[PDB]
RNA sequence: AGCUUUACUGCAGGCUGUCGCUGAGGACUCUCACUCCGGGAGGAGGACACCGAUAGCCGGGC
RNA sequence: GACUCGUACGGUCACUGAAUCCUGCCCAGUGCAGGUAUCUGAACACCUCGUACAAGAGGACGAAGGACCUGUCAACGGCGG
RNA sequence: GAAACAUCUCAGUAUCGGGAGGAACAGAAAACGCAACGUGAUGUCGUUAGUAACCGCGAGUGAACGCGAUACAGCCCAAAC
């Protein structure tokens, strides 16, 4: 499905609404520093690694709307459920 | 599985083991002192458990009695000489350096000193090719150059008993006769009439390997057999 | 041949015999051992903690 | 003013510099070649072994004692093992190579006891460390007052025992607070689990 | 339970880079450690190899 | 430490199984081996970011191995519609 | 055991090597950290507590300080001179 880049729709902010901008969610990077970071490298010896051994799941066939809602004024995000969608274009 | 037959060997059992006891004599050039003096007569011609060749008794002037790696052509009363300045004549031993070129030499040794290691096995002969200050290429009988100290000694003459390979041993018990006097396990069960556990080739319905035949470098022992780093294989291409 | 009666008739090599030291005949008198009190084998004397239950 | 000691130990705070660096280059190779356990007549360290309880007297020993380098010379297992316990190459031994070498120093001299050891250095396979002993039974120790206690009964064979100075560290009794719960007042009687 | 393999996970073993032993003047000379040969004088080899540590690849040999 | 008191006319590892007439075609896959511009390829050391240090992020360099190329079937095997 | 199983658990258990004594080991703070103007070597017993902590954060695993008791006990070198 297409979807418009901006439109007018609640910003639980502002507690008004206001011209919103939709962007897909890019994936921050790690730091490697996490608990489970830590836990990882502490953990794992001679053998069988227990969990840290697993590797990668599979995938669904279709992955869900992934998407940020960053309000035109204020200029703060917020986010919301997704749904299930092949592919999404924005649109202008 | 258990240990192949090849892994059973290093253990060192009685089975695998030479019968040592039985060997007459460790042949090995001599300690001369040095200046060439040392020379001796030949006495008896025996046979070499050890390698199914002849093997000339020798007494010297300071009257030790040795055996020693018997070239072609050596009889009894000879006079064999060893050192710096000897003849050239086969038989007497000398550095590589006072040999002349062109020269079939046998017994070589590989460290000046080591009492010779080349070219020594019913009827091989080494070939001494090119002199020099630094090296002495010789051509081993495996067809390489190796090049050599000229401080190596070595023996005039192709080794005595040549030609051994050519009548067939004809039948089991000759090579019977021929086995029990070496450090070897005969005979031999081929692989793939050997069950799973004992071969990697073992197993099936019929007999034929599990997997081709060609093995790394790398593979472990107990699983290093077939054809061993195989640069290519058959007669044919 | 069997493995069972008629191959118990050459059984007439003598091996394990009374012990110089614990008096027992345990001796393996080829391998000059005592199976027993391991006389032979060590100062020491044979003992080992699976002679008995663990909590005894 | 400094104690001509305070140089032998300040040389050895940097085993691989100057005079120091050149003399062990050079005692090494005669060092290679002798035994595993070599008792020598003076200490190779004074300031150490003085500190440590060393004194020029009588029934004191000395001896250097060399163990090769590395983790525990392990053997794979010959039977069913988890993952977790089929491990040879990075497995090491619970006790450090000093204390294999105030043992088989110790073993050497059945009839003396261990009093303290110190480092002489390592080259690239091997450690050398020379190891204090005293002997008992010698009156001129049963008489001297800051040694004489070596020479009580539940004093014997007390480097197997781990009452060695190397030993009660490499037991992590070091601490005596937080960190110490399955050390002290024994391993044995912490259910092994320091 | 035995056995197999391009089942899962690991462990030996082999090859390889790196660090320590290890020194003098990306290719190069050298000798003094270390190695081998020689009974020895001495020779060859040489900061490599060996060995200790670690990393990548192979790895039903277990 | 065995082989080895041995040294390629040796001995190790495999296959086939006296003699006789013979043993074709196939290197795509798998295996082994050789090479290799380029690509890929870890760790220490090195550079940048970071942190009064550190964790950590990135980069340059690149071994064996691999991609890619060649050799090889008396190597595993194949020899159809 | 985890209703399979690899980390985990069984367990630092069974068993093995070495060694002391009548008891052993520990022990006079580079401690604690009820954070204090506080405690004062060490074992042990009761409790703290199935608490904190660990863990396919599954199953399971699991202290310490302190407190009340028992018994108490403090010293010797190296070096400077
Ligand atoms: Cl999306
Ligand atoms: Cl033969
Ligand atoms: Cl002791
Ligand atoms: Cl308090
Ligand atoms: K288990
Ligand atoms: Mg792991
Ligand atoms: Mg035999
Ligand atoms: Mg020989
Ligand atoms: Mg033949
Ligand atoms: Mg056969
Ligand atoms: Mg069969
Ligand atoms: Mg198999
Ligand atoms: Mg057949
Ligand atoms: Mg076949
Ligand atoms: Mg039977
Ligand atoms: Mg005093
Ligand atoms: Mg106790
Ligand atoms: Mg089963
Ligand atoms: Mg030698
Ligand atoms: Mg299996
Ligand atoms: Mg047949
Ligand atoms: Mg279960
Ligand atoms: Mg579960
Ligand atoms: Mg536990
Ligand atoms: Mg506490
Ligand atoms: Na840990
Ligand atoms: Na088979
Ligand atoms: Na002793
Ligand atoms: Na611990
Ligand atoms: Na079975
Ligand atoms: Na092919
Ligand atoms: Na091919
Ligand atoms: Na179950
Ligand atoms: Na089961
Ligand atoms: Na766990």
């Amino acid at each position: 499905m297409q979807m418009p880049r901006r439109f007018n729709t609640y910003c639980p902010h502002c507690n008004e609404h206001q011209e919103h901008e939709v962007e897909k969610v890019r994936s921050g990077r790690q730091t490697g520093m996490k608990w489970i970071d830590r836990q990882r490298e502490r953990n794992s010896g001679i053998g069988n690694d227990g969990k840290f051994s697993k590797v990668p799941g599979g995938d669904k066939p279709t992955k869900k709307t992934d998407l940020k809602y960053r309000c035109g004024e204020c200029g703060k995000a917020h986010l919301r459920e997704g749904w299930r969608a092949g592919r999404l274009e924005f649109q202008e | 599985g258990r240990r192949i037959q090849g892994q059973r060997r290093g253990r060192g059992t009685s089975t695998f083991r030479a019968p040592s006891h039985r060997y007459k004599a460790d042949l090995e050039h001599r300690k001369v002192e040095d200046g060439d003096v040392i020379a001796g007569t030949v006495v008896d011609i025996e046979h070499d458990p050890a390698r199914s060749a002849p093997v000339a008794a020798v007494e010297f002037e300071d009257g030790d009695r040795r055996l020693i790696l018997a070239p072609e052509g050596v009889g009894v009363g000879d006079e064999l000489q060893v050192g710096v300045s000897a003849e050239i004549a086969p038989g007497n031993t000398l550095p590589l350096a006072e040999i002349p070129e062109g020269v079939p030499v046998c017994n070589v040794e590989s460290s000046p000193g080591d009492g010779g290691k080349f070219a020594r096995a019913s009827g091989v002969n080494a070939q001494l090719l090119t002199h020099d200050r630094n090296v002495a290429v010789v051509k081993l009988p495996s067809g390489e150059m190796k090049r050599l100290d000229p401080q190596c000694r070595a023996t005039i003459g192709v080794v005595a008993g040549g030609g051994r390979t050519d009548k067939p041993f004809v039948k089991a018990g000759n090579k019977h006769h021929k086995m029990k006097a070496r450090g070897t396990k005969w005979p031999n069960v081929r692989g793939v009439a050997m069950n799973a556990v004992d071969h990697p080739f073992g197993g099936g319905g019929r007999q034929h390997p599990g997997k081709p035949k060609s093995i790394s470098r790398n593979a472990p022992p107990g699983r290093k057999v077939g054809d061993i780093a195989s640069k290519r294989t058959g007669r044919g291409g | 041949t069997g493995a069972g009666t008629p191959s118990q008739g050459k059984k007439n090599t003598t091996t394990h015999t009374k012990c110089r030291r614990c008096g027992e005949k345990s001796y393996h008198t080829k391998k000059k051992v005592c199976s027993s009190c391991g006389f032979g084998k060590s100062a020491k004397r044979r003992d080992y903690e699976w002679q008995s239950k663990a909590g005894e | 003013a400094r104690s001509a000691y305070s140089y032998i130990r300040d040389a050895w705070e940097n085993p691989g510099d100057g005079q120091l660096a050149e003399l062990q280059w050079q005692r090494q190779q005669e060092w290679r070649n002798e035994g595993a356990v070599e008792r020598i007549e003076r200490p190779t360290r004074l300031d150490k072994a003085r500190s440590q309880g060393y004194k020029a007297k009588q029934g004191v020993i000395v001896a250097r004692v060399s163990v090769r380098k590395g983790s525990a010379r392990k053997r794979r297992h010959k039977a069913g093992r988890r993952s977790k316990r089929q491990g040879v190459t990075r497995i090491t031994r619970r006790k450090d190579i000093q204390r294999v070498a105030e043992e088989r120093a110790s073993r050497t001299f059945p009839n003396l006891r261990v009093l303290n050891s110190y480092s002489v250095g390592q080259d690239g396979r091997q450690k050398w460390h020379e190891v204090i002993l005293i002997d008992p039974n010698h009156p001129a120790i049963q008489n001297d007052d800051d040694l004489s206690w070596i020479c009580a009964d539940d004093q014997a064979d007390r480097v197997f025992r781990g009452l060695t100075g190397a030993g009660r560290r490499n037991r992590g009794l070091s601490g005596k607070g937080k960190g110490s719960e399955k050390t002290r007042p024994s391993l044995r009687s912490n259910g092994g689990k320091g």
